[PDB]
């Protein structure tokens, strides 16, 4: 988006690994969450 | 209506700081909009950034710590700055009143509406060149006719900067000429070409002789074609 | 009252396998904007007004 | 990019990347030698003096390009025309789209005239070589120049020129070939391969 800064976010474009279907490989794939259902650490 | 003339040095050595006026006429420069426009040759106009009387004033992000802009309206004009200036700031820089807008796809309680600006009157522009280089002067060679009609011409090769005046005979002969426009070397040179149509049955050789000029450089050169 | 969901939204199906798979929200659609409800004034002043 | 249309038929123009929200497109003409101009802000809104033969797509589509529609195509419709992107999910765009140029289908054929110059023999003394090839006399303003060694084609060191218009329907441009004298003498002949509308013009050149 083009934002000032006060929507403060909100919506986020997370990526991340996952499990497939086969165990051995690993998957590389982005998601879409609200501010409300993540928290950083550190 | 409103008339609007740009004005400006021309040349500009590098690193150094573009200062440009832009000449306000049948407004005032309080009551309007004003932004900034270059265009590189044969590409697409770039904008440089708009400012408003109030103090309201934003840049181009690419060209943010290096432009400043501001407005008299003690003289009602504009004036722009450009510092540590390189060849790639070589454009034709116009000034054109600006128009604001605004957008509304949402709610617009919740923002969600975006100003829109587009500029309707325009200026004739100025011209800036900012190229470091210095005055070379011109090298004249002739092209002699290769194997009822003939042709026959001359070469401007390596020369800086632009314009070149060429004429034949001293203006004598001014039919069947045609001079074609000069190209920008790599090496920061241009070179230009004029050739013109001539009888074939020129056995008696009165003399032709092609006129070069290149004020920049003072330079005057007389060269005659033959075969 | 009318509430709604501005952001027209897209499904993405990553598989975690072998038969279980996530739903993912993909790329929005449209403009970004925020849900919202509305409450008619008229409607919600009298009501207030009969309750109080 | 270009788009040639005939005259009186519909003009149509892309310019910029997909829409991926509500847009606000802006779009201008620039005449070749003057300052662009204003014909339609706000996707389809047209001002005064401009008139109603220029329609702009609408910036509620997404997914869709922005496409500027010109009826009753005719020859004072030819320039460049350069485009504004707001879009409600983009930054805002400091950089006008690249442009696109209408071409008027009219007064179609004239057969350029090539003509070969090589290097003379006052250059070659100052350890220089050029060779010049001269178009003229040609329409549409498009074409191509493709030098030749032999039978190989030369990459670098090719200076050409925009075509421009004089009085005549006749267009200008020139074919530069920077060589050393060594290079000059090397290969058996050069030459200047003009590549115009569907033809293409050859002419040779070889050292004494
Ligand atoms: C909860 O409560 C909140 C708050 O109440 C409420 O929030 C509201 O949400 C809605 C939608 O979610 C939102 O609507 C938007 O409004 C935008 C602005 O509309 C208003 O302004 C216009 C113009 O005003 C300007 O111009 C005036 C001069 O003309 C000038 O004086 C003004 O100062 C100002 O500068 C005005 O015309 C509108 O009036 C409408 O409503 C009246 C009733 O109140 C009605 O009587 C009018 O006739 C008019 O309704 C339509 O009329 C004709 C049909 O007869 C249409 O052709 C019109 O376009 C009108 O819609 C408003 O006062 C508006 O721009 C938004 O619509 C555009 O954007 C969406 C999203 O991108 C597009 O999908 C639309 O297609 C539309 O895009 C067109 O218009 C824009 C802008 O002009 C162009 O750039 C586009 O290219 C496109 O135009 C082209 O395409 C169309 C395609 O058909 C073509 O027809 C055109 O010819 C052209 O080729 C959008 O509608 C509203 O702002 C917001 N807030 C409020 C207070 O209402 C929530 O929704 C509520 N939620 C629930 C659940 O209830
Ligand atoms: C909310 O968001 C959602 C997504 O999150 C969005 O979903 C859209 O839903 C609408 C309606 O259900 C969809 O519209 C339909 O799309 C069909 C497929 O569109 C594509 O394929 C077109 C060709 O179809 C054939 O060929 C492909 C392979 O090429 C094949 O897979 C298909 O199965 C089919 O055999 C293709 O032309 C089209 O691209 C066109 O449109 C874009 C602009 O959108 C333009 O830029 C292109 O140049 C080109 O013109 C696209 O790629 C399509 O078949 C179908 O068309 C018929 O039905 C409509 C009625 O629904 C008729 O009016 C029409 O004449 C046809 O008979 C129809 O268009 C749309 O595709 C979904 N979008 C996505 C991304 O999936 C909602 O719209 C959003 N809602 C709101 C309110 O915003
Ligand atoms: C993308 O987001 C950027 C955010 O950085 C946004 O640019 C911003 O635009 C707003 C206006 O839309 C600018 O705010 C201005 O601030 C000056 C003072 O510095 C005010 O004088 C301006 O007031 C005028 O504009 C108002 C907006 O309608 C009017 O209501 C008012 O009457 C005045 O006419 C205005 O508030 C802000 O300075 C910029 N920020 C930057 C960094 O440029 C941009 O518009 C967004 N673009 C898109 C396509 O979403
Ligand atoms: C997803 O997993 C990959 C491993 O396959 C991560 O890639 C490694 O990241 C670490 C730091 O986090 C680096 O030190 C390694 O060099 C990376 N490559 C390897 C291990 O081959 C990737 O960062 C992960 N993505 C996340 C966690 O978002
Ligand atoms: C909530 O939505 C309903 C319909 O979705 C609205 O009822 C409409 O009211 C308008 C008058 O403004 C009528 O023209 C429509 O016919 C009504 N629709 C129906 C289905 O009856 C209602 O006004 C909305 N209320 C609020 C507070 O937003
Ligand atoms: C996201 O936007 C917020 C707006 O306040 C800003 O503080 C933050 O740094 C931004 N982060 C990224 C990764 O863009
Ligand atoms: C309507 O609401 C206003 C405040 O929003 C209040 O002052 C007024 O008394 C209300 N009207 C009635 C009839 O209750």
């Amino acid at each position: 988006n083009n934002i000032t800064d006060d929507m403060r976010g909100e919506l986020k474009n997370c990526s991340f690994n996952m499990t497939t279907e086969l165990r051995d490989k690993k998957q590389k794939v982005y998601s879409l969450f609200y501010r409300l259902d993540v928290v950083q650490i550190n | 209506q409103v008339h609007l003339q740009e004005s400006g040095p021309g040349l500009v050595k590098p690193s150094e700081t573009l200062s440009l006026t832009c000449q306000v006429s049948g407004t005032l420069v309080r009551d309007n909009y004003w932004s900034w426009i270059r265009q590189p040759l044969g590409k697409q106009p770039e904008w440089i950034g708009y400012v408003h009387d109030s103090g309201d004033t934003n840049y181009n992000p690419s060209l943010k710590s290096r432009v400043h802009l501001s407005l008299d309206k003690s003289k009602n004009l504009v004036s722009l700055r450009l510092t540590g200036v390189t060849a790639a700031d070589s454009a034709i820089y116009y000034c054109a009143t600006t128009k604001h807008g605004r957008r509304i796809y949402g709610v617009v309680a919740f923002k969600e509406w975006f100003t829109y600006f587009y500029m309707d009157v325009w200026g004739k522009g100025t011209s800036v060149t900012v190229s470091s280089a210095s005055t070379k002067g011109p090298s004249v060679f002739p092209l002699a006719p290769s194997s009822g009609t003939a042709a026959l011409g001359c070469l401007v090769k390596d020369y800086f900067p632009e314009p070149v005046t060429v004429s034949w005979n001293s203006g004598a002969l001014t039919s069947g000429v045609h001079t074609f426009p000069a190209v920008l070397q790599s090496s920061g040179l241009y070179s230009l070409s004029s050739v013109v149509t001539v009888p074939s049955s020129s056995l008696g050789t009165q003399t032709y002789i092609c006129n070069v000029n290149h004020k920049p450089s003072n330079t005057k050169v007389d060269k005659r074609v033959e075969p | 009252i009318n509430c709604t969901r501005p952001n027209n939204n897209t499904r993405k199906s990553i598989r975690i396998g072998p038969g279980q798979a996530f739903y993912a929200t993909g790329d929005i659609i449209g403009d970004i904007r925020q849900a919202h409800c509305n409450v008619s004034k008229a409607t919600w002043n009298e009501t207030l007004g009969k309750v109080v | 990019t270009f788009v040639s249309v005939a005259p009186g038929q519909t003009a149509r123009i892309t310019c910029g990347e997909e829409s991926l929200g509500s847009r606000s497109v802006i779009w201008y003409q620039q005449r070749p030698g003057q300052a662009p101009s204003l014909i339609i802000y706000n996707n389809n809104d047209r001002p005064s003096g401009i008139p109603d033969r220029f329609s702009g797509s609408p910036g509620s589509t997404f997914g869709t390009t922005a496409t500027l529609t010109i009826t009753s195509v005719e020859a004072g419709d030819e320039a460049d025309y350069y485009c504004h992107i707001w879009d409600s999910r983009r930054p805002t765009n400091w950089v006008f789209g690249e442009g696109t140029t209408l071409i008027v289908l009219s007064q179609p054929k004239a057969a350029p005239s090539v003509t070969l110059f090589p290097p003379s023999s006052e250059e070659l003394q100052a350890n220089k070589a050029t060779l010049v090839c001269l178009i003229s006399d040609f329409y549409p303003g498009a074409v191509t120049v493709a030098w030749k060694a032999d039978s190989s084609p030369v990459k670098a060191g090719v200076e050409t020129t925009t075509p421009s218009k004089q009085s005549n329907n006749k267009y200008a441009a020139s074919s530069y070939l920077s060589l050393t004298p060594e290079q000059w003498k090397s290969h058996k002949s050069y030459s200047c391969q003009v590549t115009h509308e569907g033809s293409t013009v050859e002419k040779t050149v070889a050292p004494t």
